[PDB]
């Protein structure tokens, strides 16, 4: 619901989104996932989320 | 603007500019609190920083 | 009743001049390095096949 | 504005002054004139000073 929201701004490849504001209740709904050991971005949060 | 291919002796044409504008009216926002002077005394007596 | 700031129609301030989109200049200049020559036509020979 | 005589008890009243605002759009005035090259030469050759 967030990635498809970004895909409306950069989908046409015109504007470039750089800021995002979340609701405290929504920021908890964002699944804490992070990247596995293999990927070059290991240890980094895959989503905004909460707790980080 | 869009360029135009011309030959030796051919007329060199012109284009245009599409300008625009946005406006914003200044808004005044306030907030007031009604605090009895009997309360401010207890605020400094029991030393509970309710107003500070 | 009193002196308002409505009768005195205020001008205002200018934010500035912003361009809507980032400039999409070129791509041919990034893929194939420009090899400048003198004025006039250009021509090359191509030997194809074995 | 006109002040009013006030007794030691009567209410000090308020006067009414109306402030307005004008607006002037900039206008361009232009005066042109064409003289011949031969004339321009003649002014410089005979110390005439017509052009100045």
């Amino acid at each position: 619901d967030l990635v498809k929201a970004v895909g409306l701004i950069a989908g046409a490849g015109l504007q470039v989104p750089n800021g995002v504001a979340l609701d405290p209740a929504f920021s908890f709904a964002l699944s804490t996932e992070v990247y596995p050991k293999g990927s070059p971005l290991a240890g980094q949060p895959m989503y905004p989320a909460a707790g980080f | 603007p869009r360029a135009k291919i011309v030959g030796e002796g051919e007329v060199k044409p012109s284009a245009s500019v599409d300008v625009s504008a946005f406006t914003a009216q200044p808004i005044k926002v306030v907030t007031q609190q009604r605090v009895s002077d009997e309360f401010m005394w207890a605020d400094a007596d029991y030393r509970l920083g309710v107003l500070q | 009743d009193f002196l308002s700031v409505g009768k005195l129609e205020l001008p205002g301030s200018m934010i500035g001049a912003v361009r809507d989109r980032a400039i999409d200049s070129g791509v041919l200049a990034k893929l194939s390095p420009e090899q400048p020559t003198i004025f006039g036509p250009v021509k090359g020979a191509v030997f194809s096949g074995v």
